[PDB]
């Protein structure tokens, strides 16, 4: 099946995350800009032109994080002890209900890894857009879960927590604003 | 294990696992790292088999020092950990974390440092980081070829 | 080498109990049938004279510094051939710029 | 080496609190760079108050002097004052070529 960039998914993600659509698009390109510039869409770097553009790898790391931690939520029962981010979530469910997460939660990776590699080589410009679109597509696929009733609340909290964690960490690579340099306990600070 | 140590102005006698340096620049997928080293995961050969198995062994080795960020797939967390470990003048490891702008300053400074210190002949700009990863994989491939006698 | 279909991470082997079941850091399992049972292997006097010198043999007729001998090439009938000695076995290979390879190497 | 490689961006965090602005401020960013450098031929002060007449190699060898050429430098200094509440006061100075 052919593929084409569906820009509608990005805007829908922006509203649910109450952040500007340019913040979604600028994932992997926050370096060299302040956070205020990110949301304004100011100084957006041109779309990648080569397969060796670090932005393509940067966005793919974000998509991997979502899939990596989602599988932790998918397979909480398999862990000897679940990770902290998912411990907060499924702390109130039983072991039998924990084992139910594996079957109930749909498999969302599909063929991202195989699709990304071909696109990263053939079309570096579209590789960035596909990865961002896929990150947003999976988010609404998680967020639009409707049944069973218990899994709606668990998944909805995780999906909001994950991308905001992704965005915040992505935001943390942007330019730093004014702050008190004394927070590092020494006499000097360098660059 | 296959540890990569960078000795320059800002770094000294600090040994980093190779996959950590690779996934510091994105590309956190192990498939991509193994492809960068052995250049192909789909042509079997006898050389690629050995390199693949030993890179697996290196990936799964637990080092004592970089334990918190060894299994982490989050680029920002690893960049922070290395900046905390390698940058001087930061004595408080917990006080600075509660300030977002201090975190951002450390991350940006560390990224600039790694841009200027890791294979500078390959480039000194952030857009040349993936080709730096390719070159580092080539170096690891050459060393592992030499191991085969 | 097993890579996670979702995490793209290397999976441990975990031989429990009568079968081979790969496990990722994300908790996914994929198991393994038949062709996954090769734990380790070693073949003696193999991996030598095929993979170590393939590029060198291919480029040898074009190397100015390689020794050459007076011997007719069966294919292109050039009066000279490129003589090659590899290994502690001292295997002599005659190669030509036409691709003739003496069927040895 | 002097221009491209010798760039300084060092920040100090004082504790001086003798004025309201002094208390409001605990930081200072010292930043400077050189764009001028030239080694000229050796000179010698003939009578400790001369015009630095030329120093020939045999004079250096005989008198134990060093056959060294003076280094002339010019630097641009940028001083930035960092306060709380995001304020940022910058003082810029350009230094004449000094030796
Ligand atoms: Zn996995
Ligand atoms: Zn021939």
């Amino acid at each position: 099946e052919p593929w084409t960039f569906d820009y509608g998914k990005i805007i829908k993600t922006a509203k649910i995350l109450d952040i500007s659509p340019a913040v979604i698009e600028a994932i992997g390109a926050m370096e060299g800009r302040s956070y205020a510039d990110i949301r304004e869409g100011q100084g957006a770097p041109p779309p990648p032109t080569s397969m060796d553009d670090p932005r393509l790898m940067a966005v793919d790391s974000a998509v991997r994080i979502f899939l990596y931690n989602y599988n932790c939520l998918r397979h909480v029962s398999t862990f000897n002890k679940p990770p902290i981010h998912v411990e907060r979530l499924v702390k109130h469910l039983s072991y039998e209900e924990k084992e139910d997460l594996e079957k109930v939660l749909p498999n969302v990776v599909n063929e991202y890894h195989t699709t990304f590699k071909h696109l990263r080589v053939t079309d570096p410009a579209s590789a960035l857009l596909y990865s961002i679109e896929f990150l947003c597509i999976s988010f609404l696929t998680l967020y639009e879960i409707k049944e069973p009733s218990w899994v709606v609340n668990i998944v909805r909290e995780f999906a909001l927590t994950e991308l905001n964690t992704i965005i915040q960490s992505e935001k943390l690579l942007s330019k730093p604003g004014a702050f008190n340099f004394m927070i590092f306990g020494e006499d000097f600070v360098c660059s | 294990a296959i540890t990569i140590e960078i000795n320059s102005t800002k770094f000294s006698k600090l040994r980093i696992p190779w996959y950590l340096i690779f996934r510091m620049f994105g590309m956190t997928g192990d498939d991509s790292i193994i492809e960068q080293v052995v250049f192909d995961l789909e042509s079997n050969s006898l050389v690629n088999t050995f390199m693949i198995e030993i890179l697996e062994k290196s990936i799964h080795v637990l080092d004592p020092i970089f334990q918190p960020v060894q299994h982490e797939l989050n680029r920002e967390k690893i960049i922070q950990f290395l900046s905390e470990k390698v940058s001087k003048f930061v004595s408080n490891p917990s006080a600075y974390k509660s300030d977002e702008n201090a975190v951002q300053y450390l991350n940006e400074r560390q990224l600039t440092i790694l841009d200027k210190i890791l294979l500078p002949h390959m480039g000194q700009t952030a857009d040349t980081r993936v080709r730096k990863l390719r070159f580092l994989g080539l170096l690891i491939h050459k060393i592992l070829l030499v191991i085969m006698n | 080498m097993k890579i996670c279909k979702a995490c793209s991470s290397c999976m441990v082997r975990t031989y429990v109990d009568g079968n081979i079941i790969f496990r990722c850091s994300c908790g996914e399992s994929v198991q393994g049938d038949s062709q996954n049972l090769l734990v380790s292997s070693k073949v003696y006097h193999t991996g030598e004279m095929e993979d170590k010198y393939k590029i060198f043999i291919k480029n040898a007729p074009f190397d100015p510094t390689n020794c050459q001998i007076k011997k007719d090439c069966p294919n292109c009938h050039l009066d000279y051939l490129t003589q090659i000695c590899i290994g502690s076995q001292k295997i002599i290979i005659l190669v030509c710029r036409c691709g003739y390879m003496s069927n040895r190497g | 080496i002097v221009k491209q490689m010798f760039n300084v961006d060092i920040t100090y965090k004082d504790q001086r609190d003798h004025t309201e602005i002094d208390k409001l401020r605990e930081s200072v960013q010292i930043q400077f760079n050189f764009t001028d450098v030239n080694i000229e031929r050796p000179q010698h002060r003939n009578y400790s108050q001369g015009n630095k007449i030329n120093l020939l190699p045999n004079k250096a060898r005989l008198c134990g002097l060093s056959y060294s050429g003076p280094v002339n430098l010019a630097a641009e200094v940028i001083l930035t004052a960092h306060y709380s509440n995001g304020r940022q006061e910058v003082k810029r100075a350009s230094i004449p070529p000094f030796q």
